[PDB]
């Protein structure tokens, strides 16, 4: 099946939220630059025909492969609405 | 009450055109019935098979009617009979009415008869409708034959007798799907009616009168009577049935031959040689593989594609219409406007698709030129067109190209032009243009195959001659059966038919098994005695005896109990042969299957494939014009239809934007599947 | 040498014509002649070079699907038939030869009608090709090869004349292969395997032939063991 | 089309299907490599079937990476009748499926077409290969029973492995005791007497024989010919001086290496038995739980695997001389034949009714035919343990009870149109000649069958409409809902025999507790069921086990029959049963995901009359899917 | 409603320690001169 | 070299200690791995020779049933883990070495116990042969020859001494062998058998040097059909 997926949902109150997560995590995975990643250098995502996984296959992929780490925060209310999309614009560059 | 004659093959014609059914007039029955019509009633007997009718909605409403049926003055069904006065039987036949036949004490076939002699006391009879032992001196008619009671395309099964009436329909049914072979081949056992199938059905073409031959051209066998008079016999070479499958008669007489008043001449679509042909003889092995076979698939031997065996000849027919516009004209010309001349090639003759071109698809069939706009030429393509070339041939491109599936090579194209010779084109039709494309269609996976007892099953793999289950001599096996699509299902007439094959494959030999009355387990044990001194005979003067394999797997068998302990290896296989089974290597390994396996000749046809087939795969295209939903029709491909059942599987899970975007960026979503693609893009 | 290394396989040979080859080889140990018949099986009917039609032409005919007049059979018939045609050149210059034909009147054309080419042989001369009857022509040009395996007239499509079609090519010269393992007394301890493989062939290459690339590509193979990583 | 090799994980898609699907994917991907400067290009780039550079498969290959498509079936009964797989390329037409997912789906391989769907955004990705992928849905909505579970090849196969023979008693071995009995019975078997497999009951001499002190050195001997894997030697495993089959010792390690936790692989197999669907099931169901969910997945393809390898060498097959007829059918036939006569006496002066005699010869037959049913198996049982056909019934593979019976004994009360039955039985069985009448007397309730199967292959969503439209609103929302009213499930039932107090049986019971909320606490066998607490299946155990010594009778238990959450239901309230086995996950389509387990099994229900029954002097109850509808 | 749709999830955001301390910092800037 | 050649197998191997060792072999044409795998496992089981304990002798131990005072064990678990002993000699003069022991008193016989022999070595020390309480006398000779595959201990019947029991021959230094085809992709053509099997050994030899050996005595064997007869 897929890597840690009871871990994952472990990490959950509810099922249908680690989706919600995972989803939204993918997203501005792409959009801010998808070199917004908090797990990178040694051993993160990679892809055989060559090891060019590392820039942009799967999003989620990914999203899974760090929440699965302890590094992400996923509230219900965490970071304010619309200054979040702000800062994160301001910090991650590749457009 | 009318639809297309179903002329899948031969035998499907012929059940067609002998075919009953209650939906009609009005006056006559409609669909809130049903339950008291659809049940077999019980004077359905020589009169309707039991068997026959269809598997579904409609059961019971249509049928066919039996073998020896027939439809006397006023439509009531009357069957065969013949007379029995007194202990004694006749050869004479009464056509008897379904009334009539209450009146009497009928008796079946199946009683000794030493001539016009009954032979046991209490013997069965069947008054009306009740069964019932009476004796011979009540006996006063009896049954012309097993045959009556069935229909033509159920009595073509071998051994009926052991098959599920349940199953023995789908039989029935599947022969009505048989598509001819390039290589027809009769079954190794027949009914009795492969012979009379092809002649009563006009598949293949026959002596007049007695004479000798002219003529033997691919098109046509001219034959000289003794008469003094001699007629050329064309031969329809290759016509497009309504079904697509290809009818071409393949001449059977050599130069100058005297004929037998009734002699093939031709060879119908399938038929061998005059009998029936609806697949091909096929040795098989009957076990599992590595799940390949897993519940009804069915695991097949690349060398059966190396000869062209289950390859068949269809013939699909494309068309296209210049129309007439008022914006103008659609010409139908080599003039393909927007890019390039290699995809011209084949479209040689100013328009039209040469003869004998390999079309795949997408190439271009015919050609056809419109106009651009409804009404108004376009602002942002003007500016476009001036600056690389304004002048362009502002048409659009709007031709006939091969739909996605596949093409073959054209074989023959048709114009109707203007000045029509006596053709009726329709309004507004400036000219048609008829294409027809014809294609081998080998065996391949997904391809669908099944024997005359009901086993179904869809090609899941084809395995290189190198390594499938391969036989103490050389020879492999062709296909390899799953043993557990038989114990759920109940036809033992398979495992029956293999076993009685294997015997005709060391024997070279074919045989005829009736209905009822036919071969018997005693009887095949028999022919396999025989078989056990050509298969194992041979290997005893050709130099060499038993394998460690061979010992190895008469072992584990006497500890089954297949093999009576303590006799002879040679005397051992004698006994584990006449069971129908024999010693196979795993092909892969080269090392025993642990435990005999049977095999043999196995009669196994290939179905037709519906439009259905055509795997579909939509992207983005055409939308209906009143309901924005996706349709497609001519090249792009329909979109699947997502129902209720299955929106609640969607619903069911959590899937809440799978189940959103079903109904708006998927379908309907005006605004939406437009920002949606140029969105994914 | 004496002992253990001359107790060594005997490989006797019984060969007739270019088609049929039993070969025998014992003693071997315990379950040996299993082990090399089965492999050697398995290479004989896979990887072994062979020649068959590859395309044909026909005078007047545009397809596959035609019908030749004065010819009862049809082009299928006849392509059909020409797979069963086995030929053999003797050597690598000789990669595509085109066979030329032509025969006209109530004849019966066989294989032995094509011109005689220089470097090639027709193994299957009295093979049949048609009945032509009076006021019958037929002006081919068929194709030969040298490939191996199963070649779908699909997948290489060949293309000498425009009207030209192709055929299907099935290259392997071994028509089948067997090999049975009897026990063979042979006075110390009895269990001692026997192998003999019997090969069948088209007449391009011999049973010996074959046998002998067949265990070189096995051989061939073993070698691939060589630089580890 | 069955692709074997395949993971539960993928799914074959044929790549020419997989190009017009992901086309607007691709046309993207192809400008980012060299392959075409822009979509308009790349677009009339496949405009043409020939027009195509292998450069575009590879372009498709690498934009396949990691998406995942949904494939969907023709009735789509229950949930998983769509599942999400990896697209795994392929050539031609036909979409390869696995096999343990058949079983979800309804599908065989006899012409079924799959449909399948692209989930676009990167949201519907993500819902779609985690929460919605096959390997993930392996527990069924409707019963916590597992749904994908080795079916019928594979139990074939672990069947056969997992088996011991047993052969000729003649000599009185019964070694237990004697050194002489040892010795004696050891020669003797060398000899042509006594077996390997002979009942003797501490060790036939087949493991006086051979001990084997590794486990491995229970197989070689085994490759080498010494042993058959069915056979029975004894072995040294851990600890332990363990009589058991070859094969049975392989099965250990198969599963033993899917799970390489090699004790927790002991400690939920059975390899005192043969390997039935049931066992195997079980396996499953335990190895989910104990282990870990995608654990579970790899031991599935192992099984799966050796599964449908040991099933090839096995060669089972099937010949005429395979379904073996009893020697007692003869017998069994004559005496109720002649019985049969009796009642005919009976009848031929007056004693008997034109109706007692008509039910008094029924009754004949039907225990007659019975009576040849148990015959045929106990031969097979007796002395063909190993016949293909009796293997593949008791095996859960492949066979029926009152299958068999019509092949080898005989089928034997055919009914008429109507349904009073016949009078007379059909003599026969499949094996020799169904005779003409005895199939046409046959005929007729075949039709009645398909007859209705029609009436029902026809609106599938009738009754899953009606359960959807009163229960799609029903969704789990919660925090514990505090109403604790509740609902006492019993452990005991009262009146097939007037008034006896029973056990409840095994599974009704399962499917009243299983994984529900106990209301409050409950002191039982010695441990002490805290409230609010889920009950496991193996807690589900503890309690009838402890009615059966009699400590309860009922079981307080929270349900949705008492729930206070309006348009919801709870986490402690519903249970325990997301497709998952932990406690309900917040957000659950309940509502649907009952309507549908429903709307399922309603299709293996008879159809007659909805309001059932007909007019006529006494018809009094109602019984298949026209009573749910009743009810 | 049922699903993701479940007000109870539909909201739920995600952070990087990294996107954590710039927005704590973006709270210290409120601090005014 | 470019295309086809250096295409060449890729050996890729894994071994962890002298028991497990993977090897991996690819790409390989249609039907290969599977074609090498097999025959490479008949040899690894059979022909890769080796030793094992043949015969015991136990001092006033007469059945091979019996239970010998101060000794906890019993004859039939002593044999059996004499099984598990695995020793190494150097060369040919050595085709059959008995190995001596003798030990009394409170000790744990362990295989390290043996009187050395010069030309033999014992790569099973510590493994465990019996617990000995007082009066514990124990006086044994364990044959050990050199052979191939599997060997009842009823097909040999040693007989050095009267009194002896015969052990199960257990000579392949290969406990088993495991094989798998699976598909790989290259480029173009996706039919591409790929072997990979996986070799387990008592620690007497080493995966890699079992697979050499393996794939000579094949090569020897193909070389066994050199001259006719
Ligand atoms: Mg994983
Ligand atoms: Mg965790
Ligand atoms: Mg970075
Ligand atoms: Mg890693
Ligand atoms: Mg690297
Ligand atoms: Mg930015
Ligand atoms: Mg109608
Ligand atoms: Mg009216
Ligand atoms: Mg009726
Ligand atoms: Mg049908
Ligand atoms: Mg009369
Ligand atoms: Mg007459
Ligand atoms: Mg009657
Ligand atoms: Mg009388
Ligand atoms: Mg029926
Ligand atoms: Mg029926
Ligand atoms: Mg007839
Ligand atoms: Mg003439
Ligand atoms: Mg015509
Ligand atoms: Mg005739
Ligand atoms: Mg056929
Ligand atoms: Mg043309
Ligand atoms: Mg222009
Ligand atoms: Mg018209
Ligand atoms: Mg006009
Ligand atoms: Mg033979
Ligand atoms: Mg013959
Ligand atoms: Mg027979
Ligand atoms: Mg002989
Ligand atoms: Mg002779
Ligand atoms: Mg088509
Ligand atoms: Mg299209
Ligand atoms: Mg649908
Ligand atoms: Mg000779
Ligand atoms: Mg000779
Ligand atoms: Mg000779
Ligand atoms: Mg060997
Ligand atoms: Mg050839
Ligand atoms: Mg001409
Ligand atoms: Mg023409
Ligand atoms: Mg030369
Ligand atoms: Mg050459
Ligand atoms: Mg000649
Ligand atoms: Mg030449
Ligand atoms: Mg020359
Ligand atoms: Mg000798
Ligand atoms: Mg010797
Ligand atoms: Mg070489
Ligand atoms: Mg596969
Ligand atoms: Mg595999
Ligand atoms: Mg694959
Ligand atoms: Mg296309
Ligand atoms: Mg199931
Ligand atoms: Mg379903
Ligand atoms: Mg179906
Ligand atoms: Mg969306
Ligand atoms: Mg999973
Ligand atoms: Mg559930
Ligand atoms: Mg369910
Ligand atoms: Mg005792
Ligand atoms: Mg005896
Ligand atoms: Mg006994
Ligand atoms: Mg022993
Ligand atoms: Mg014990
Ligand atoms: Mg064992
Ligand atoms: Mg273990
Ligand atoms: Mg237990
Ligand atoms: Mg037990
Ligand atoms: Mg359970
Ligand atoms: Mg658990
Ligand atoms: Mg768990
Ligand atoms: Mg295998
Ligand atoms: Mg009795
Ligand atoms: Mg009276
Ligand atoms: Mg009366
Ligand atoms: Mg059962
Ligand atoms: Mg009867
Ligand atoms: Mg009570
Ligand atoms: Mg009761
Ligand atoms: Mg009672
Ligand atoms: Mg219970
Ligand atoms: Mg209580
Ligand atoms: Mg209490
Ligand atoms: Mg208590
Ligand atoms: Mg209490
Ligand atoms: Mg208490
Ligand atoms: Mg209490
Ligand atoms: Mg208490
Ligand atoms: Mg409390
Ligand atoms: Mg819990
Ligand atoms: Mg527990
Ligand atoms: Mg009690
Ligand atoms: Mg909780
Ligand atoms: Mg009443
Ligand atoms: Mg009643
Ligand atoms: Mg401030
Ligand atoms: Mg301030
Ligand atoms: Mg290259
Ligand atoms: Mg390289
Ligand atoms: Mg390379
Ligand atoms: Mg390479
Ligand atoms: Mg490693
Ligand atoms: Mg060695
Ligand atoms: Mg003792
Ligand atoms: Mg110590
Ligand atoms: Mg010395
Ligand atoms: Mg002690
Ligand atoms: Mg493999
Ligand atoms: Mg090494
Ligand atoms: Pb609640």
């Amino acid at each position: 099946a897929e890597p840690g997926i009871d871990k994952l949902f472990g990490m959950v109150d509810s099922k249908y939220r680690l989706t919600v997560v995972v989803a939204k995590r993918a997203q501005q995975l792409l959009r801010h630059g998808f070199k917004n990643t908090v797990l990178e250098p040694e051993e993160r995502p990679k892809m055989q025909t060559l090891e060019g996984l590392f820039d942009d296959p799967n999003a989620e992929t990914w999203a899974m492969k760090e929440l699965l780490t302890g590094r992400l925060v996923f509230g219900e209310n965490l970071v304010p609405e619309d200054r979040l999309q702000k800062e994160m614009e301001r910090i991650y560059p590749g457009e | 009450l009318s639809q297309f004659k179903d002329e899948t093959n031969p035998l499907s014609s012929l059940r067609h055109k002998r075919r009953i059914s209650a939906l009609g007039p009005g006056g006559l029955t409609r669909e809130r019935a049903g339950f008291d019509v659809r049940d077999v009633h019980r004077t359905h007997y020589g009169r309707i098979c039991p068997v026959e009718t269809p598997e579904g909605a409609n059961i019971g409403l249509i049928t066919s009617l039996a073998a020896y049926a027939r439809v006397d003055e006023l439509g009531f069904i009357r069957t065969p009979y013949r007379r029995v006065v007194g202990g004694v039987v006749t050869d004479e036949v009464v056509y008897m009415t379904a009334t009539e036949e209450d009146r009497y004490t009928i008796a079946q076939a199946n009683t000794p008869l030493e001539g016009n002699r009954i032979a046991a006391e209490r013997v069965v009879a069947r008054r009306k409708g009740e069964p019932v032992i009476v004796s011979p001196e009540e006996v006063e008619f009896m049954d012309v034959s097993p045959k009556q009671v069935f229909s033509v395309n159920t009595n073509l099964i071998p051994f009926l007798e052991h098959d599920d009436a349940n199953r023995a329909l789908m039989g029935s049914n599947m022969q009505t799907q048989a598509v001819p072979l390039i290589r027809a081949q009769a079954p190794v056992v027949m009914t009795g009616l492969e012979e009379r199938v092809v002649r009563d059905s006009l598949a293949a073409l026959y002596a007049e009168e007695d004479g000798e031959v002219a003529k033997v051209d691919g098109n046509r066998i001219v034959v000289r009577y003794e008469d003094g008079r001699l007629v050329e016999y064309p031969l329809r070479r290759f016509y497009r049935s309504n079904q697509g499958t290809a009818l071409d008669q393949r001449p059977r007489v050599v130069v100058g031959q005297r004929v037998r008043k009734g002699d093939l001449l031709a060879d119908g679509p399938a038929s061998e040689n005059g009998f029936l042909a609806l697949g091909q003889n096929v040795l098989v092995a009957i076990m599992p593989f590595d799940g390949y076979n897993f519940e009804d698939a069915i695991v097949i031997s690349e060398e059966l594609l190396k000869r062209d065996f289950y390859t068949s000849i269809h013939i699909e027919r494309y068309e296209i219409e210049a129309r007439d516009t008022k914006l103008g004209p659609e010409r139908i010309t080599r003039d393909i406007p927007h890019l390039s001349e290699a995809a011209l090639r084949d479209l040689d003759e100013e328009g039209v698709v040469r003869i004998g071109a390999e079309v795949k698809p997408g190439d271009i069939l015919v050609g056809r030129t419109s106009f651009k706009g409804e009404s108004e030429p376009t602002p942002e393509e003007r500016l476009l067109r001036s600056i690389f070339g304004e002048k362009a041939r502002d048409v659009k491109d709007t031709s006939l190209r091969v739909p996605p599936g596949e093409g073959g090579i054209v074989v023959r194209t048709v114009r109707l032009r203007r000045g029509d010779p006596g053709v009726e084109l329709k309004p507004g039709v400036r000219e048609v243009v008829r294409v027809y494309v014809a294609q081998k269609r080998k065996l391949q996976v997904g391809d669908k195959l099944a024997n005359r007892h009901g086993n179904k099953g869809v090609v899941a793999k084809i395995l290189p001659v190198e390594d499938m289950p391969h036989l103490p001599d050389g020879t492999p096996v062709d296909v390899i059966l799953n043993p557990l699509g038989v114990p759920s299902r109940m036809n033992l007439g398979q495992i029956l038919e293999t076993h009685l094959g294997l015997a005709g494959y060391f024997l070279g030999q074919r045989y005829i098994s009736p209905i009822f009355d036919g071969a018997k387990e005693p009887e095949i044990k028999e022919l396999l005695a025989q078989a056990f001194e050509v298969y194992f005979g041979k290997r005893k003067g050709e130099g060499f005896g038993v394998d460690k394999r061979e010992v190895e797997v008469l072992r584990r068998a006497e500890k089954l109990g297949l093999v009576t302990p303590g006799k002879t290896p040679e005397e051992q296989l004698k006994e584990l042969f006449l069971q129908g089974k024999v010693v196979l290597y795993d092909g892969r390994t080269g090392e025993p299957i642990e435990g005999p396996i049977v095999v043999g000749q196995m009669f196994i046809m290939k179905l037709y494939h519906m439009v259905e087939d055509k795997m579909h795969a939509r992207s983005t295209g055409p939308y209906s014009l009143i309901t924005q939903q996706p349709l497609g029709g001519k090249a792009q491909f329909g979109g699947q239809r997502f129902g209720e059942m299955e929106v609640w599987a969607l619903e069911a899970y959590g899937a809440a934007h799978t189940l959103q975007e079903m109904l708006t960026l998927k379908s309907d979503d005006i605004e939406g599947r437009n920002a949606a693609y140029e969105a994914i893009i | 040498m004496l002992d253990s290394k001359l107790k060594a396989p005997v490989f006797t040979v019984r060969t007739q014509g270019r088609e049929y080859g039993e070969f025998v080889l014992e003693p071997l140990e315990r379950g040996f002649g299993v082990t090399l018949g089965n492999p050697l099986r398995r290479i004989l009917l896979s990887s072994i070079p062979g020649t068959a039609v590859t395309s044909v032409y026909i005078e007047d005919v545009l397809h596959e699907f035609s019908t030749i007049p004065g010819v009862k059979e049809d082009v299928v018939e006849i392509i059909l038939n020409l797979k069963e045609l086995v030929v053999r050149f003797l050597n690598p210059s000789l990669q595509t030869v085109t066979l030329l034909l032509k025969a006209e009147g109530p004849k019966e054309v066989k294989a032995r009608d094509f011109l005689p080419v220089a470097d090639v042989e027709i193994m299957n001369p009295d093979l049949h090709i048609a009945t032509l009857e009076e006021g019958g022509r037929l002006n081919m040009e068929v194709r030969v090869d040298r490939g191996v395996g199963y070649v779908p007239a699909e997948k290489h499509g060949i293309k000498d004349r425009i009207n030209a079609i192709p055929v299907d090519a099935v290259f392997s010269p071994v028509r089948r292969v067997a090999f049975q393992v009897e026990d063979t007394r042979l006075g110390q301890r009895t269990d001692l395997d026997k192998l003999t493989l019997r090969i069948w062939t088209d007449g391009s290459v011999t049973p010996l032939e074959a046998l002998n690339q067949a265990v070189e590509i096995l051989r061939e193979h073993l070698t691939y063991f060589s630089n580890p990583q | 089309v069955v692709g074997p090799q395949l993971k539960l994980h993928q799914c074959g898609l044929p790549k020419r299907m997989a190009l017009e699907l992901f086309k607007p994917f691709l046309l993207k991907k192809m400008e980012e490599k060299g392959i075409a400067p822009n979509v308009k290009a790349a677009r009339r780039m496949l405009e043409r079937q020939r027009d195509i550079k292998d450069e575009v498969w590879d372009a498709l290959e690498e934009v396949i990476h990691g998406k995942v498509v949904l494939l969907n079936r023709a009735p789509t009964l229950h949930r998983l009748g769509i599942q999400a797989f990896q697209p795994v390329l392929v050539e031609g037409q036909s979409i390869q499926l696995h096999p343990l997912v058949c079983e979800a789906f309804n599908a065989d391989f006899d012409g079924d077409q799959m449909a399948v769907h692209v989930p676009l955004s990167s949201f519907a990705q993500a819902e779609a290969r985690i929460q919605m992928l096959s390997a993930h849905n392996l527990l069924s909505p409707a019963s916590g029973e597992p749904l994908a579970k080795p079916s019928r090849d594979i139990i074939l196969g672990l069947y056969y492995i997992t088996q011991v023979r047993k052969e000729k008693k003649g000599a009185g071995l019964e070694f237990a005791t004697p050194e002489e009995a040892l010795a004696a019975h050891e020669r003797g078997e060398v000899a042509l007497n006594a077996p390997i497999k002979v009942a003797g009951r501490e060790t036939s001499v087949g493991r006086l024989k051979y001990v084997f002190a590794n486990p491995d050195e229970a197989l070689l001997a085994v490759a080498h010919g010494i042993v058959d894997l069915q056979d029975v030697v004894t072995v040294r495993y851990m600890g332990k001086r363990l009589e058991t089959s070859p094969g049975r010792i392989l099965f250990a390690r198969i599963v033993a290496e899917a799970v390489e936790d090699e004790k927790v692989a002991w400690e939920l197999i059975q390899l005192d038995v043969p390997q039935e669907k049931n066992s195997l099931k079980d396996l499953v169901y335990q190895a989910f739980l104990r282990l870990g969910m995608e654990k579970t997945a790899r031991l599935l393809d192992a099984l799966k695997y050796y599964g449908f390898t040991f099933s090839t060498t096995s060669g089972i097959t099937i010949g005429i001389d395979d379904a073996v007829i009893p020697e007692e059918k003869k017998q069994y036939l004559e005496e109720a034949d002649r019985k049969l006569l009796q009642i005919e006496q009976a009848y031929e002066m007056g004693f008997l009714t034109d109706r007692e005699r008509y039910d008094q010869i029924l009754q004949l037959w039907t225990e007659t035919t019975e009576k040849v049913t148990q015959a045929v198996f106990k031969n097979f049982e007796e002395n063909y343990p190993f016949n293909p056909l009796y293997v593949m019934a008791q095996s859960g593979a492949r066979g029926n009870p009152q299958q068999i019976r019509q092949l080898c004994g005989l089928r034997g009360l055919m009914q008429k149109p109507s349904g009073e039955t016949f009078e007379v039985p059909v003599r026969s069985s499949f094996r020799e000649g169904l005779t003409v009448l005895e199939y046409f007397i046959s005929s007729h309730g075949a039709r009645k069958g398909g007859a209705d199967t029609a009436l029902r292959t026809a609106d599938s969503g009738y009754l899953t409409r009606k359960l959807v439209d009163v229960t799609h609103e029903i969704v789990v929302r919660e925090a514990d809902c505090g109403t604790t009213n509740y609902i006492s499930v019993p452990l005991f039932q009262p009146d097939e025999v007037t008034r006896s107090l029973r056990l409840r049986k095994r599974a009704d019971i399962e499917a009243g507790l299983y994984g529900r909320v106990l209301a409050r606490e409950v002191e039982v066998l010695g441990v002490r069921l805290e409230e609010g607490r889920y009950l496991s299946m193996d807690d589900v155990h503890l309690l009838i086990k402890a009615a059966e010594a009699g400590e309860i009778q009922e079981v307080p238990v929270r349900s949705p029959l008492t729930c206070q959450t309006r348009y919801g239901v709870c986490q402690k309230c519903y249970g325990y049963d997301l497709s998952m086995a932990r406690p309900v996950s917040i957000g659950e389509a309940v509502g649907i995901v009952a309507a549908q387990s429903i709307g399922e099994p309603g299709t293996q229900l008879t159809m007659r009359t909805f309001h059932t029954g007909g007019v006529a002097g006494a018809a009094d109850i109602t019984q298949g899917l026209p009573r749910v509808i009743e009810l | 409603p049922a699903g993701t749709g479940s007000d109870f999830v539909r909201f739920t955001q995600v952070v990087d320690q990294k996107t954590l301390k710039a927005i704590e910092e973006a709270r210290k800037e409120a601090v005014e001169a």
